[PDB]
C-alpha cells in the first residue's frame, strides 16, 4: 500500500522449532519477498503515470491541433516530446 | 605428581601414603620411594597438556552425552560415574557428522598421547602357566 514505510521487523523466529537452515530461510525468503514487493510497487506505479501522462498528452495535442496560431502551435510542439522515461 | 602441586606438605604425605598401596589378584603390593623428581615433571608437564587439547577438543556432543544419558537412564555404572562428576527435550543445535569425525580423530591422537604416560611397552605374552605359576611360555614381542 505504501512503499516509503519500510517495516522490516519481523524478527519472530523462535529457535526451539525447525533446524538452523529452515530458520535462516526462512529469514531469507521474508527479506526477498519485501524487496520484491516494494519494487513491484514501485513499477506498477510508475508505468501507471507514464501511461496516463502519455494519454493526456496525447488527447491535449489532438485538442490544440483545431487552431493554427502561435500559442497554439507553440504548445503542441512542447507536448511533441515523447514522455515515454522519467527523465 | 599431579596432586603434589598446591597441595600442602602433609596433604601430599597422606595422599602418597594411601596411593603407595595397591591390591591385585589378591596379593598387596608397594611402591618403593615414589619421589618426584624432573623426571615425573616431564610426564606432568605432558599430562596438563594432553588434557587441556583434550577438553579444547571434545565437543558439544561429547560433552554433554552423559548428561543427557543421565536424564533418562540410570545404573550403577551411570550413578557412580556422575557421582564422580560435577552437578549442574530439546534439539542439539550444530550437527555435521563430518566435522564430528573430523575432531574425533584429532582426539584420538591426543588420547594416544595421554595414554603412553601410563602404557608400558609389552615385552612377552604368555600362553602357559605352570600350575605353580613359577614359569610361563611366552612370546617375545620387543
Amino acid at each position: 500500500r505504501n512503499m516509503f514505510c519500510v517495516k522490516p521487523l519481523d524478527l519472530n523466529l523462535d529457535r526451539h522449532a525447525n533446524t538452523a537452515l529452515v530458520n535462516a530461510v526462512n529469514k531469507l525468503v521474508y527479506t526477498g519477498r519485501l524487496i520484491m514487493n516494494v519494487r513491484r510497487s514501485w513499477e506498477e506505479l510508475e508505468r501507471k503515470c507514464l501511461a496516463r501522462i502519455q494519454e493526456r498528452c496525447k488527447l491535449l495535442v489532438k485538442e490544440l491541433r483545431m487552431c493554427l496560431s502561435f500559442d497554439s502551435n507553440y504548445c503542441r510542439n512542447i507536448l511533441k516530446h515523447a514522455v515515454e522515461n522519467g527523465d | 605428581g599431579l596432586f603434589s602441586l598446591d597441595r600442602s606438605y602433609e596433604e601430599v604425605k597422606a595422599a602418597v601414603q594411601q596411593l603407595q598401596t595397591i591390591t591385585f589378584r589378591d596379593a598387596t603390593f608397594t611402591i618403593p620411594d615414589p619421589v618426584i623428581d624432573q623426571h615425573l615433571l616431564i610426564d606432568m608437564k605432558t599430562a596438563c597438556l594432553s588434557m587441556s587439547m583434550v577438553a579444547n577438543l571434545a565437543s558439544e556432543l561429547t560433552m554433554t552425552y552423559v548428561r543427557k544419558l543421565a536424564l533418562e537412564d540410570s545404573s550403577m555404572l551411570l550413578v557412580k560415574c556422575q557421582e564422580l562428576l560435577m552437578r549442574l527435550p530439546a534439539r542439539p543445535q550444530h550437527v555435521s557428522p563430518d566435522d564430528e569425525i573430523a575432531r574425533l580423530s584429532a582426539l584420538f591422537v591426543m588420547l594416544r598421547q595421554l595414554d603412553d604416560l601410563i602404557r608400558e611397552q609389552v615385552v612377552f605374552t604368555v600362553c602357559d602357566v605352570s600350575p605353580d605359576n613359577k614359569s610361563a611360555t611366552c612370546i617375545f614381542k620387543g
